[PDB]
């Protein structure tokens, strides 16, 4: 399967796709999404380091 | 430490008593035990702390 890694600054991951590269001034969630006929499994993974 | 955003929860392990079922001394009559009123917590943060 393919599976997708991105990241958002609140924890609802659902309402945005991003990669912060360098240093941050907040927070980001890291969640992994992967769909096998339409079972769109969704995980959060962990918190990114400040840069 | 090393750099990282903080991220903390708390957890109470809770006990409640009753006493005097057909003695005292003898035991306990009933104790409810709780994780955070459950019956599993687990930290998913960076941070804990336990009371
Ligand atoms: C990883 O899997 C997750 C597991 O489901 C994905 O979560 C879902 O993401 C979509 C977008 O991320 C959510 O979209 C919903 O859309 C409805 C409809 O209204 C929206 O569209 C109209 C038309 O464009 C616009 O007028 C409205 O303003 C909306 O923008 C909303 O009403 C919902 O409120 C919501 O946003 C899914 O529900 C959502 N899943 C969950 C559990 O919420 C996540 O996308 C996947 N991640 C990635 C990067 O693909
Ligand atoms: C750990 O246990 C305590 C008790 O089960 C639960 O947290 C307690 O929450 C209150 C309200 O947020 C804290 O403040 C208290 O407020 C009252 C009313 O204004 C005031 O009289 C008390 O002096 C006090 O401020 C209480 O401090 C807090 N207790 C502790 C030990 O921190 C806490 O919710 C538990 N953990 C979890 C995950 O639920
Ligand atoms: C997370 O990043 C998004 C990117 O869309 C932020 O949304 C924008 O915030 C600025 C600053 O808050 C506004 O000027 C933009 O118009 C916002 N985006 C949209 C689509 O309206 C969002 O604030 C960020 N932070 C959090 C906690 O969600
Ligand atoms: C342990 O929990 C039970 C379950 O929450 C408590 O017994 C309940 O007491 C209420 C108030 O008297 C009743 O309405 C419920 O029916 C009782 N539940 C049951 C299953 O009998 C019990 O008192 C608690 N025990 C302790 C030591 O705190
Ligand atoms: C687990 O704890 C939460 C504590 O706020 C409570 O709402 C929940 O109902 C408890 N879980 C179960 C299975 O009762």
């Amino acid at each position: 399967y393919d599976v997708l890694f991105y990241c958002s600054n609140s924890s609802s991951g659902v309402l945005d796709t991003t990669i912060p590269f360098g240093p941050s001034s907040q927070p980001y969630y890291c969640f992994i999404n992967s769909t096998i006929n339409t079972t769109h499994v969704s995980t959060f993974v962990g918190i990114l380091p400040p840069t | 430490a090393l750099p990282i955003y903080y991220q903390h929860t708390d957890i109470n392990f809770t006990a409640t008593a009753s006493f005097g079922g057909s003695c005292y001394v003898c035991k306990p009559h009933q104790v409810n035990i709780s994780l955070n009123g459950n019956t599993s917590v687990c930290v998913r943060t960076s941070h804990f702390s336990i009371r």
